DNA sequence: CGTCCGAAGAGATTCAGAG
DNA sequence: CTCTGAATCTCTTCCTCGTGTGGTCAGGACG
RNA sequence: GCAGAGGUUCUAGCUACACCCUCUAUAAAAAACUAAGGACCACACGA
């Protein structure tokens, strides 16, 4: 009945909402999958407050 | 929830989602090291990928495009294996729970069972009754504790079986066989203890259960509190399923030996022993037949007392001398009052014993109808084991004019031939009229096979001959409607026909050989592309 | 003449066609597939020699030092078969490779070697195949069956339908490698060749031709035609053929030298065509109109400058050619394009194609094979030319490159394994000329196009690839390492390819495990052919098309034996006179007919070859001298019956039943039945479990002699001889002098396996069948095995049978057994089970088998022996105690709960180093006693013989015999013997003798030793008892008792004999069938069946009634002599005059318990016949008789058919189908049913139950079926309380499987709550 | 002793070429 | 000239129970 | 187990849902109370 967690030390994205039928947090920020998934796999910068 | 207890030899190690979690916690303790230790910035980047795959297999394992193995590289069970598909814990464990108090067994025909009730193997109901037995026991002041009832039952003592008698008087069952597509697939059933060591079926109840007696296996749930058995009684018994929910036909019909026993027993003879004599009654006609001054199928004039409903809710009586054949007679002992006598003076089929189940039901109530088709059922049996209905080489007759037939049909095959090789029809046209003077063929042996079957008897009507119905084994199988239809029996004597190619293509050469004869190679050959077809259709048919 | 075998009991045959090709040993498909995979090849073609040749340049990288292979020697087996299956080891032969290291001078190619390493290192163990073709693997016996793949090479197919919705076809072609990866051509639907490599991405057709050095001009005038236009006054007058012109209207009026042929927009007519090529003009006056639309073949650059003025394959407009007229360009080469004929599909895909060069086709190639990665010019080169050209990732086999030059017709047969440059542009050559109309598909059921891959050609696969990791790591080995330091042995480990060997030879889809449960059962096993397993159609995979049984299938594959379920048609079976090809395609023998004789000369013709030959058919009647006495005889040239004449037919079949397979030509009268009829009971005499008096068919096809002898159930003799001591477990012959080998011989001991533990839980007994004195001659069968009489097989019982309804119990499918069946133990079944115990080392020190058990009764230790274990003999049931296990703080192993018998023996394996128990010590003594039993009586009989010899040719000579006996007569070199040819040999033998008996007493202890030393076991554990039990199953309502023919239906109720019908003279019947069963499901075989059997019933009772009074021998001559011929030109024509008067009483012995009659499958008796034979005894002639009642006594009209059938009881018993439990141990989930029989068990309420009590007004009984009834921690122990206690009522509660199902979820990072 | 080490259709997409 | 209808590219699913057999895994030093 | 302690037996037996008895320093007089580990993959077969 009782559960425990780990504290992850990066940030670590939910791969059920990232690769779906409709892309989640694809849809959200109006981004392609591709550019995400090249991001969020450590491959290429995405510039937050530009 | 994640076991890792295997236990075998010492192994303790059967976790597939154990090892994800330890990847994933390595991960992040490499991580956090690397991070206190400022390592060069690529390499705590690689960590982080390495962090971010090991969480994605956690949650759900195949779906960046690899998969985390080794297992005999085979692919872990991730968190989200195990809720999907038809084996996670939504259409495996949620749904289809397994259940206790359950048996299973071969299935067996007992037609000495009423169609209410069932057979039960002593040894099956002495282990899915126990706890009621213990109850009983321990009322009864035979033992005291649980385990003196318990060692009392492993003894097997003779009182444990009254008491078994006891708690299984009015119990009702749920017999339930594998693939139950209709709602009439799991029926309830009062259980009768027998000795053998499989569950009885009741004959009728054998078609709507789709029911087999090739060994097919039937499961057996015990309903326990008092609401579950007065549903499994009210709701599920064999008596209260009577029509099917789709259509409103009956679903208890004559199959097999029954429709055979009343047809053979509803026929006439146009001179047999015991003919013109007037018959008293019923009774009369079952001592003079028991007896055998007569036989079962002679014209006979008997008084018959026929009851109308007509009067509403009143029962007229009408006496007259009606006349019938000395087997219909007998019958009219097992139709109850209200029907009338037109119903049992025909040849009595098979449509016609669902026809009269079917006025039975209409103007009676359901309460007779029940024993109407328990008394038909014995009847059947009894009649159609005296009858001695067997078949033999002898029965299959082949008509005469088969040879010339197919002589007449070769000629015409050759003339089309003449005219493809004199250039006058084409290709396909020949292909197309060699089709259809075979068919013709095929046609005619099949009326010359049935014209010297079904009427070929000729008897001796005290005088010169009269034809009458014949009463061979296999005509009087395909008539009635026991088991088999007319092109079955065209089969076995007449020629086989144009059997098809498997793309489609009709074979322009036909199996010209019944099976009473010899089926040459190539055509054994022929038949079994067909037979392969339709196989291999059914074998995908059930799972679509 | 006939062998003594068959002067015991011959078979009445009733076949009327002769037999020219006997029925081939049915084990060879495996046997000689196995044989060339260790047979030393000296060519080094297919086997070991192969692949070692293949993989062993061993050349280090300009490591100036060479490895390699000289020779290869299969080991000696340490444990024969018979101790491989008791203690459970694999049946191996070490294999030892002789190497060779040379060490060549530092960086010296030219140089030599200082100094060679020939030396022999141990690579790994094969796994042996025993005599029959079983593969002994862990003490259990697996055969690998064979499997059907498509076989290498090109295959042109159409795939039309479905693709592009409009009926378009789009033609592909894939050319499918031995070893490596698929290339595929595929047209796109705008007619655009498309090349798709490894079913990878599309790619343009263009990038691979350009990646082949070819340049645009090249593919153009490769791939096209060519259109000259001249530069001239003339409106630029061009050349034209008349054979290019047919097909298309002409658009311009055709002249040439002021004389018009055709006018401006006429369509060339047949005429017009005919007299153009009569005109023979090759430059024809054309304008600029017609030139307007053409396409360039050959790019133009202009004379002033250089610079391109059009480049090739670009659509030449009225500007371009005004620019290249004006430059004086005076050759205008434009391709043809004949639309009808010629598409212009390959400008289209040059259009569509994205590059220019090699370089951009190999970047391309190397983006699309490896994204994500940059494209370098030597990385990329490296892997196109690596994918499709090199010897060590494509390798196209023998097979492959035959078949790719027939497909491609071409004319040489051997090639190459590496796909060339012309082998692709031809390959796409004929694709388009497929697409242009020209050419025609491929059938890929066609069995030309699949090949048999037995275990031969896996083994040799897998041990290439075992090699081939072996060779990567010496490799790396070799050029880092010390050079003239080690030897071959510490570069070479056995573990990395014996592990791919043992795991293809154990756990496979193909090492399936073998069943047992028949002689026929095994036999079917083995030649077996299954298209599932790597490179073959899963099941779900396969479509209809592939279920389907070809025209072709005649002779190659039986059309009838298929599993009927899921995966029918994929499992065929291989037929009876099938013989695979040489590169391993199917064969079917066939006779040759010269011009109208049937020379009697059989040539196996292929799946290719059969259809340009026209072949006759085998029932064709001939005429004693080779012609056809009919004039029209059919035939079956291509697929399609006919009817040609003798002048025509070239092959005709060799036997009538070359189209069935094994089992299924076993069913007699199979002429009669259904094909769907005699599918399911081909299917079900493989499951036929051996009962205990083995009864001969009554009536049998006639290959029941062959499938018994061909399999191993029966001891064969080896060499003919007497017989000298047989014994229920052993029998002794001694053999013929001729036989005899010169020296060490006279004496062939065969050892009887008695009742042993089968692979489905049956008794496999050998029983003897010779006397002491009969003349065994070489392949006699001297011992039947299980389910044989007299070396005939018999899978089951022959019964009255009577066809009849009784009362109904003989329903839908039921049978009634009479009391007398089971009275007599006609079925009963021995089972045989092996319950076992493993002790372990455990924490806090090991646990000890010793009877010491705490807590348990005198009577649960009174089994167990002082050392503890049950005593051979103990009738042990469900409870009792069997070892006794002690683990340090009761564990011992107990008969599972339903588990009876009797106990037959006990093995108490132990290991090195351990002491052996009392008990074991009792049982290694025993042996060990017999052991040396053994040794002694051989060494006695072989004295027998051997000092028999000493004498036989001590007596020749002139020295007395009384001389010689009195010193001893072994060693009797005293005795000086004349000398002779064998005088020489005994002189031998003796000095041999004075030093044998002490080279015998060395193997007397080397095969003590092998005994006494402990078995290799598991680590970390002791000794493992395994204890057997035999139970005695008889027959009960419910079991399955099915026919030969399809009839099935499991035992309705054992009615008393009493009751059941009895006929006129009294006899009852034994089993009364529902006759209903016949007219619908066509088996009418088993009706006639029926007629014959009564028919030798009949003739066995009137010779045993001839027989019981005592009667003169010729009577009985004459008699049995009327019954063997009964006319129809029967084949055998048995003569009674050439036998003995014993031999005639023998065989009236064998035969007073009905006749046996041979029916061939396809060719047997007719109804005239079997009425003849009828009549021949006293039964009436129709077969149906007067059958009275038993109950009433009554008579029932319409006299019934009585016969005998040969009834078989399947092994799906109902002892092991009851299974009730009230409660059982809970799962992890907490679900309480586990499932199952062997753990207690509750059966699924599966969702369609759900649905089916959703449907009625089922709602309180749903709830208590899936809460308080399943999974309840809190609700099932409250109502096993309350029902205890007399109310049932119920707590609902909530199902633990939802919580798991909510923990699960949460686990995932999604919140879901049960909100209130 | 821990401790570290085919098919068949649907969605989910682009590509597009004409009016 | 920008989104028509027309391809193009990945994704999910494929009866329902028994009777059974066999094979079964992470990662061996190490301080 | 009134609380603490011990307990006949009919594995083990103040919790697993548990339950009861006698006794006052520690075990011994007595009957009634209840069901413990099951991870995955290939192959074969039946309706
Ligand atoms: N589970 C409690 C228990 C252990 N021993 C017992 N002995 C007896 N007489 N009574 C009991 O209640 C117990
Ligand atoms: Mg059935």
């Amino acid at each position: 009945e009782r559960m425990g967690h780990i504290e992850l030390a990066s940030p670590t994205a939910h791969i059920w909402f990232l690769k779906s039928l409709p892309s989640r947090i694809g849809l959200l920020l109006d981004m392609p999958l591709r550019d995400i998934e090249r991001v969020l796999y450590f491959e290429s910068y995405v510039v937050i407050e530009g | 929830l994640r076991p890792l207890v295997p236990l075998d030899g010492g192994r303790f190690a059967t976790s597939d989602l154990n090892d994800l979690y330890r990847r994933v916690i390595n991960r992040n303790n490499r991580l956090k090291r690397l991070l206190d230790l400022a390592a060069p910035d690529i390499i705590v980047r690689n960590e982080k990928r390495m962090l971010q795959e090991a969480v994605d297999a956690l949650l759900d394992n195949g779906r960046r495009g690899r998969a985390i193995t080794g297992s005999n590289k085979r692919p872990l069970k991730s968190l989200a294996d195990m809720i999907k598909g038809k084996q996670g814990r939504f259409r495996q464990n949620l749904l289809g729970k397994r259940v206790d108090y359950s048996g299973r067994s071969v299935i067996t025909v007992g037609p000495y069972l009423r169609l209410h009730q069932c057979g039960l193997p002593k040894k099956m109901a002495l282990e899915l009754f126990k706890p009621f037995i213990y109850g009983k026991l321990e009322l009864r002041g035979l033992a005291t504790t649980i385990k003196a009832a318990k060692k009392m039952v492993e003894r097997e003592e003779a009182v444990v079986w009254d008491i078994l008698d006891e708690v299984i008087r009015e119990h009702p069952v749920l017999l339930n066989r594998a693939p139950t597509l209709h709602r009439l697939g799991i029926q309830a059933f009062e259980p009768v203890l027998i000795e053998g060591k499989a569950i009885q079926l009741h004959p009728l109840v054998c078609a709507a259960y789709n029911a087999d007696f090739d060994g097919d296996q039937m499961a057996v749930h015990v309903p326990l509190t008092l609401e579950a058995q007065l549903e499994a009684r009210a709701l599920m018994m064999s008596t209260n399923n009577i029509l099917s929910p789709a259509n409103g036909e009956p679903i208890i019909v004559p199959s097999q030996d029954v429709v055979l026993g009343l047809y053979y027993m509803t026929r006439d003879c146009v001179n047999a022993k015991g003919e013109g004599m007037v018959l008293t009654g019923p009774k009369e006609a079952e001592r003079l037949y028991r007896s055998g001054l007569a036989s079962l199928h002679a014209r006979v004039k008997v008084r018959i007392t026929e009851y109308e409903k007509d009067a509403n809710g009143e029962l007229v009586a009408k006496t007259s001398l009606k006349d019938t054949t000395v087997g219909r007679a007998i019958l009219w002992m097992i139709v109850p009052k209200g029907l009338p006598y037109s119903i049992v003076n025909q040849a009595l089929g098979k449509k016609a014993i669902s026809k009269m189940l079917n006025t039975c039901y209409r103007i009676l109530g359901l309460k007779p109808t029940v024993i109407f088709a328990d008394q038909i059922m014995y009847t059947g049996f009894a009649y159609a084991a005296r009858s001695g209905a067997s078949v033999g080489i002898d029965d299959m007759v082949i008509p005469e004019k088969k040879h010339e037939i197919i002589s007449e049909a070769e000629a015409e095959v050759a003339e089309i031939q003449e005219q493809f090789q004199s250039g006058l029809v084409t290709a396909g046209e020949r292909y197309n009229k060699v089709i259809d003077i075979w068919a013709a063929a095929n046609d005619r042996v099949s009326k010359a096979m049935m014209d010297n079957l079904q009427t070929e008897t000729v008897i001796n009507r005290d005088g010169q001959e009269e034809k009458q119905v014949s009463f061979n084994s296999i005509y009087m199988m395909a008539d009635s409607g026991a088991r088999g239809s007319a092109a079955q029996i065209r089969q076995l004597a007449g020629m086989r026909g144009l059997m098809a190619k498997p793309d489609g293509s009709i074979i322009e050469t036909p199996i010209t050989a019944n099976f009473r004869e010899g089926l040459n190679v190539l055509q054994y050959f022929i038949s079994t592309h067909g037979a392969r077809k339709g196989l291999a259709d059914t074998a995908l048919k059930t799972a679509n | 003449v006939y062998s003594y075998t068959e002067k015991k009991r011959i078979r009445k045959d009733f076949g009327k066609r002769p037999q020219v090709l006997d029925v081939p040993y049915l084990l060879s498909i495996q046997l000689d597939s196995f044989q060339k995979f260790i047979e030393q090849d000296p060519e080094g073609q297919y086997g070991l020699e192969a692949a070692f040749r293949s993989v062993f340049p061993i050349q280090s990288y300009s490591g100036n030092s060479e490895l390699q292979y000289v020779s290869y020697r299969l080991g000696e087996p340490v444990f024969d078969v018979q101790e491989c299956q008791i203690r459970g080891v694999t049946y191996s032969a070490p294999l030892r490779v002789k190497l060779r290291l040379v060490i060549y001078e530092r960086e010296a190619p030219e140089g030599t070697v200082k100094d060679i390493k020939e030396q022999e290192v141990y690579m790994g163990e094969i796994p042996l195949m025993t005599d029959n073709g079983t593969f002994v693997i862990n003490g259990t016996e697996r055969v690998i069956v064979s499997q059907l793949h498509r076989s290498p090479g090109v295959f042109f197919d159409s795939d039309k339908g479905k693709t592009h919705s409009s009926g378009k076809v789009l033609y592909n072609a894939r050319i499918i490698p031995y070893r490596g990866s698929w290339l595929d051509f595929e047209f796109d639907p705008k007619d655009n060749l498309f090349v798709r490599i490894d079913r990878r991405r599309k790619l343009p057709a263009t990038i691979i031709l350009r990646a082949l050095n070819y340049t645009t001009e090249q593919i153009l005038d490769l791939f096209f035609e060519k259109v000259i236009f001249e530069i001239r006054d003339n409106k630029l007058q061009m050349e034209l053929v008349p054979e290019r012109l047919r097909g298309e209207t002409a658009s311009f009026d055709i002249e040439a030298n002021g004389k018009v042929y055709v006018e401006k927009g006429r369509r060339i007519t047949a005429r017009h065509i005919r007299q153009l090529e009569k005109d023979d003009v090759k430059l024809i006056e054309v304008p600029v109109e017609y030139i307007a639309g053409k396409v360039v073949a050959k790019d133009y650059i202009d004379e002033s400058t250089g610079e391109l003025i059009c480049a090739a394959n670009m659509e030449l407009s009225l500007d371009l050619l005004a620019k290249l007229s004006q430059s004086g360009h005076k050759r205008i080469e434009t391709l043809f394009t004949n639309d009808l004929d010629h598409g212009p599909y390959i400008s289209e895909t040059l259009r569509v194609d994205p590059t220019n060069d090699r370089l951009s086709a190999l970047v391309e190639i190397y983006r699309m094979m490896r994204p994500g990665e940059p494209p370098t010019r030597e990385a990329a080169e490296s892997l196109f030319e690596n994918l499709f050209f090199s010897e060590d990732r494509y390798d196209l086999s023998a097979v492959g490159r035959m078949k790719f030059n027939r497909s491609l017709l071409r004319e040489e047969i051997e090639g190459s394994g590496i796909l060339s440059k012309d082998d692709i542009i031809d390959v796409m050559k004929k694709l388009i000329d497929i697409r242009n109309g020209k050419g025609e598909v491929d059938d890929i059921d066609h069995l030309g196009n699949r090949r048999i891959r037995s275990v031969g050609e896996m083994a040799e696969n897998q041990f290439r690839v075992g090699l081939v990791r072996v060779e990567r790591a010496v490799k790396e080995r070799l050029s880092l390492g010390d050079l003239d330091t080690l030897m071959p042995q510490d570069m070479i480990n056995a573990k990395p390819i014996s592990a791919a060997v043992k795991e293809f030879f154990g756990s496979s889809q193909l090492s399936q495990f073998m069943d047992q449960n028949n002689p026929l059962s095994e036999i079917t096993h083995k030649r077996r052919i299954s298209a599932l397993g790597p490179g073959g159609l899963t099941r779900e995979r396969a479509g209809f098309e592939v279920r389907d049984v070809h025209p072709t299938h005649y002779g190659r594959v039986c059309p009838i034996e298929t599993p009927e379920g899921p995966n029918i048609g994929l499992i065929n079976s291989l037929s009876v006179y099938a013989q695979t090809n040489e590169y391993g395609f199917l064969e079917t023998p066939y006779r040759k007919v010269t011009d109208g004789v049937v020379t009697d000369e059989i040539h196996y013709l292929s799946a290719i070859e059969e259809g340009n030959y026209v072949i006759a058919q085998a029932n064709s009647n001939l005429d004693e001298e080779g012609h056809f006495v009919e004039d029209l005889v059919t035939c079956r040239s291509k697929g399609e019956s006919s009817l040609f004449s003798r002048d025509q037919v070239d092959y005709m079949d060799v036997s009538t039943q070359q189209v069935v397979s094994v089992g299924a030509s076993l069913i007699p009268f199979l002429e009669h039945d259904d094909a769907n009829r005699a599918l399911m009971g081909a299917n079900m005499q493989r499951q036929a479990v051996p009962t205990l008096r083995a009864d001969k068919p009554l009536v049998g096809t006639g290959m029941e002699r062959a499938v018994a002898v061909d399999s191993g159930v029966t001891a064969v003799a080896k060499r003919g001889g007497v017989v000298q001591y047989v014994d229920a477990s052993r029998i002794v012959i001694k053999v013929n002098e001729d036989e005899m080998y010169p020296g060490e011989a006279g004496i062939d001991i065969y050892n009887l396996t008695k009742y042993t533990r089968s692979n489905q839980n049956t008794c496999i007994n050998q029983m003897p069948c010779v006397s002491l004195g009969e003349p065994v001659e070489r392949g006699d069968v001297l011992a039947d095995g299980p389910s044989t009489d007299l070396g005939e097989l018999a899978l089951g019982q022959n019964m009255r049978v009577a066809f009849m309804p009784w009362n109904g119990y003989n329903f839908e499918d039921s049978i009634l057994v009479s009391e007398r069946v089971v009275q007599e133990d006609r079925f009963t079944t021995i089972h045989i089970q092996e319950l076992a115990c493993v002790s372990r080392d455990t924490k806090l020190g090991p646990e000890e088998i010793t009877a010491d058990i705490p807590n348990v009764g005198e009577a649960a230790l009174s089994k167990l022996d002082e050392s503890g274990i049950v005593y051979i003999g103990a009738e042990v049931t469900g409870g009792d105690i069997l070892v006794g296990k002690v683990t340090p703080k009761d564990s011992s192993l107990r008969v599972p709960n339903g588990v009876s018998g009797t106990v037959i023996d006990v093995q108490v394996f132990t290991r090195d180093g351990v002491e052996k128990d009392k008990r074991a010590l009792e049982i290694e003594e025993m042996q060990l006693k017999q052991a040396k039993k053994d040794l002694s009586e051989e060494l006695q009989i072989l004295e027998a013989g051997l000092f028999s010899r000493i004498r036989a040719v001590l007596v020749a000579g002139g020295v007395e015999a009384e001389k010689l006996d009195k010193l001893p007569r072994d060693r009797w070199l005293e005795l000086g013997l004349t000398d002779e040819e064998k005088q020489n040999q005994l002189e031998q033998l003796a000095e041999q003798y004075d030093e044998l008996k002490h080279e015998f007493e060395k193997k007397l202890e080397a095969k003590r030793r092998k005994i006494t030393q402990g078995d290799d076991l598991a680590p970390g554990v002791l000794k493992i008892v395994k204890v057997y039990l035999a139970v005695k199953r008889r027959i009960q309502p419910g079991d399955k008792m099915a026919g030969r023919h399809g009839n099935k239906g499991v035992i309705s109720k054992i009615n008393p004999i009493e009751d059941m019908p009895y006929d006129e003279n009294g006899t009852p019947v034994d089993i009364v069938l529902n006759p209903l069963g016949v007219p619908s499901r066509m088996n009418i075989g088993q009706i006639l069946e029926t007629h014959l059997g009564m028919a030798a019933k009949g003739i066995g009772d009137k010779i045993n009634a001839m027989l019981k009074q005592q009667q003169e021998v010729a009577k009985l001559r004459e008699f049995i002599q009327r019954a063997y011929d009964l006319g129809a030109d029967v084949r055998q024509k048995v003569d009674l005059s050439t036998f003995s008067d014993e031999e005639v009483m023998r065989l009236a012995e064998n035969l007073r318990k009905g006749m046996p009659i041979a029916t061939p499958v396809f060719d047997g008796a007719k109804e005239a016949e079997i009425k003849e034979l009828l009549k021949l005894g006293d039964l009436p002639t129709s077969g149906q008789i007067r059958l009275y009642d038993g109950r009433t006594g009554e008579q029932f009209e319409r006299p019934v058919t009585v016969g005998y059938m040969y009834m078989l009881k399947l092994n799906h018993l109902v002892d092991d189908k009851m299974h009730a439990r009230s409660t059982g141990s809970y799962s992890l989930v907490t679900q309480q049913p586990l499932g199952g029989k062997a753990q207690f068990g509750g059966q699924r309420f599966g969702e369609m139950e759900v649905w089916a009590l959703e449907a009625y007004g089922a709602a309180y009984t749903l709830q208590e079926m899936l809460t308080v009834k399943s999974d309840d921690v809190n609700g099932r122990t409250k109502m096993y309380k309350n029902i205890v206690d007399g109310n049932h009522q119920m707590e609902p509660g909530m199902p633990e499987s939802f919580n798991v199902l909510l923990k699960e979820i949460r686990s995932l990072g999604i919140n879901i709550e049960l909100e209130d």
